DNA sequence: ACAGGATGTATTGGCCTTGAACGTGCCTGGAGACTAGGGAGTAATCCCCTTGGCGGTTAAAACGCGGGGGACAGCGCGTACGTGCGTTTAAGCGGTGCTAGAGCTGTCTACGACCAATTGAGCGGCCTCGGCACCGGGATTCTCCA
DNA sequence: TGGAGAATCCCGGTGCCGAGGCCGCTCAATTGGTCGTAGACAGCTCTAGCACCGCTTAAACGCACGTACGCGCTGTCCCCCGCGTTTTAACCGCCAAGGGGATTACTCCCTAGTCTCCAGGCACGTTCAAGGCCAATACATCCTGT
């Protein structure tokens, strides 16, 4: 199980010309797993703090600011939440 | 009258055996409040959480202290000069 | 403003805990900048915790977390 | 039908809720937040991915190597502050020599 | 009838309360029964370190009462507990008389 | 709830005629809390990365390992061991 | 073994660095520190493969060690 | 002693290649593990994540020392240096 | 080198307040005895992969020589920081009064966990062709001298 | 020296090997239905954070002087640098042989879940021995004229 299929179709939604090597996608693999573990560790503890058993949307907004250094953190809220308002409206 | 150095080594003496803080405490709670206006209007604050915050910073401060001595001592020099803090701070990181 | 508050002879007491014997003139307001990151940070993550907590109040235990976040763990307030 | 097609993402969704119900960090998981975590990573990813095309395009490549993911994030303040302490397999170092040296 | 899990262990620290805490922390899905009883031995033994040094230092300043200033000095004086506890600042503890050679009169 | 009592109980056993202030107390709970968590957390791992589902004893001696230094482990395996075998044999 | 790490590594070393001149005694010193870290690393690795019950190091392991000592390392898995 | 130097210093700041020889290290590995356990097998990639971990730090503290060698007015780098950076970093 | 001399500094002895240690109720949380389901401790097998040995080539390591650049010590000058006194400023301490907001309780609902079918998205192999690295071959460009 | 002589950059050829595309299959994601409990909201109580006032005195500020130190300059010498033989051993390709990593099936025993009982730990309400404080005083320490 990895993430190379995705990798690959946001490469050529940025890029729909250049290709990318095998060292390279693992470098990415290892990236999105470490950052998927920073966010959901940041999550967890949050609401562990609130004594809470749920982990909402609220919590990952939350650890996104908490993470994420200045303006990375505004564009990733902003995609976050368009995404969940056009999941909910759907 | 005592000679240049004396009395800097009777308050290292001094301040290295206590535990007291430093800083004032109402300029130091002015300040955290001030800088806080700029997240949140309307800001309560504990006393607790101001004592923790002074207790943090002093202990912060008082370390960067210790490794920019020891830059000054590298460069064969006594006196600590701006440089020297900022080659710590970047060696450490920061 | 009231990072002047901060005056002089506090950070030569705080550069005499640390062992310093001469210091130069520039110092202070290096020493003042400095001290201003370092609450900026802090302050802004514990503030981000007491908002999560929809609550108007900040308290220790935000300020315990934000340091621990920032790798520097505070013992004896909670 | 599938999640990922009613968020507008190319990240899978449900995978993502999978991992987050297998790795101990709650007891409950809402509906929203796997759509949240995907669009952050596929918004990372795609900046990543669009400064290293950049600097693979900048010499006469078409194709990315860990080199070229190096000098994206070295040369980028947000993302060198997030991955500092993290070390990149054969992305050596940025070329800087110091003055007085010369 | 009943007996505590501690005393079942020979231990002063609550293997009950350490179950509990293993269980609601979100940590695994089943716990074992001997894990509360290796973690809480391994906690009252760095306990007891740390107390002995402490009321060594305590009874060097001619004092029957532990305060902040002796437990900084007993971890800052012995070479392993200021590695574990290497980032970590302790409230009222100040420093370690400590002055540089050069800095001396000659 | 904290852990007073117990830390009251360990110093009148090694310190027989030795009190103990209350901000001093409050640095124990910490250091307690702290190290607790830093084990739990690492026997979680390390149960994560074999596929496993139970934290054993087994977790707890690695963590503790993993953590102390030099001969703070070698002791605290000894104790946790002993602790063990008396739990069982009783 | 430790002298496998010859001069000529420990000068290209320097060079990407940055560094212009280099002084007699740096190659012992050099030596040393690695071989510090070298025994943390591995220590911490071995003590993951003993868990587990194998007999073979794997690479996951060193990962998981270079992540418990703050030096995450990408590309290996 | 300036040209070939500089020269060296932009060869090696372009390059990705690692600048240890590779049965060497295995060597290295192997008797640093025999104080641990005994008998033990390596992968093939295990010991190639220990050298470039162990490359990557080491030129991470050769530019430290580069720095401090440089706050004492020198262009010369000495145990010196390569001692206050260690002291600094925490190590 | 040494001997007064003013100064900081380590000794007692006596009061003397608060906080540390103790004793009581009582209310949860820990313990005891069953029951039932699946996690993991054991065997057994297949085949990947690790280790070991060997011959040849050649790129890299070692060794020695000769000379210049850089580290380090000594000296002089002048700026600026330590020391001590007299003058302003605001931190600290109580007391009072006032809400804003944090913590707890009760009830009702909608959201998330299970569970059983079902079908297509995503690894896994198998090809196939161009990016790229390499390989000469001129063309162009930095360092040092009459 | 603005003339040489290597270093580097720019040109095509090329070929090879690794990325990218295509097809068969299985397992994890989607859907529909139900339920029970976690989170949301309203009403209530009362603690604690904020604000003002006046006095007192401990720090903060300011000022002038003289000294120790930062910084630049110069000289010596020795130790790193560069370069040309020899000599060593890393690297590559090939073959050979088990160790042990990785799955799979069967079975037992260990951990979760429930109900009942009961004692250990927590919140309050006195008290009397630590430790901080104040004069009073004999030593240890710094600086300087001789």
């Amino acid at each position: 199980e990895s993430y190379s299929v995705y990798v690959y179709k946001v490469l050529k939604q940025v890029h729909p010309d250049t290709g990318i090597s095998s060292k390279a996608m693992g470098i990415m693999n290892s990236f999105v797993n470490d950052i998927f573990e920073r966010i959901a560790g940041e999550a967890s503890r949050l609401a562990h703090y609130n004594k809470r058993s749920t982990i909402t949307s609220r919590e990952i907004q939350t650890a996104v600011r908490l993470l994420l250094p200045g303006e990375l953190a505004k564009h990733a809220v902003s995609e976050g939440t368009k995404a969940v308002t056009k999941y909910t409206s759907s | 009258r005592y000679r240049p150095g004396t009395v800097a080594l009777r308050e290292i003496r001094r301040y290295q055996k206590s535990t007291e803080l430093l800083i004032r405490k109402l300029p130091f709670q002015r300040l955290v409040r001030e800088i806080a206006q700029d997240f949140k209007t309307d800001l309560r604050f504990q006393s607790a959480a101001i004592g923790a915050l002074q207790e943090a910073s002093e202990a912060y401060l008082v370390g960067l202290f210790e490794d920019t001595n020891l830059c000054a001592i590298h460069a064969k020099r006594v006196t600590i000069m701006p440089k020297d803090i900022q080659l710590a701070r970047r060696i450490r990181g920061e | 403003d009231n990072i002047q508050g901060i005056t002089k002879p506090a950070i030569r007491r705080l550069a005499r805990r640390g062992g310093v014997k001469r210091i130069s003139g520039l110092i202070y307001e290096e020493t003042r900048g400095v001290l201003k990151v370092f609450l900026e940070n802090v302050i802004r993550d514990a503030v981000t915790y007491t908002e999560h907590a929809k609550r108007k109040t900040v308290t220790a235990m935000d300020v315990v977390y934000a340091l621990k976040r920032q790798g520097r763990t505070l013992y004896g307030f909670g | 039908k599938t999640r990922s097609s009613r968020a507008g993402l190319q990240f899978p969704v449900g995978r993502v809720h999978r991992l987050l119900r297998k790795g101990n960090y709650s007891e409950r998981v809402g509906a929203g937040a796997p759509v949240y975590l995907a669009a952050v990573l596929e918004y990372l990813t795609a900046e990543i991915l669009e400064l290293a095309g950049n600097a693979a395009r900048d010499n006469k490549k078409t194709r990315i190597i860990p080199r070229h993911l190096q000098l994206a994030i070295r040369n980028d303040e947000e993302l060198n502050k997030l991955l500092g302490r993290v070390t990149i397999a054969q992305g050596g170092v940025l070329p800087n020599i110091q003055a007085v040296l010369l």
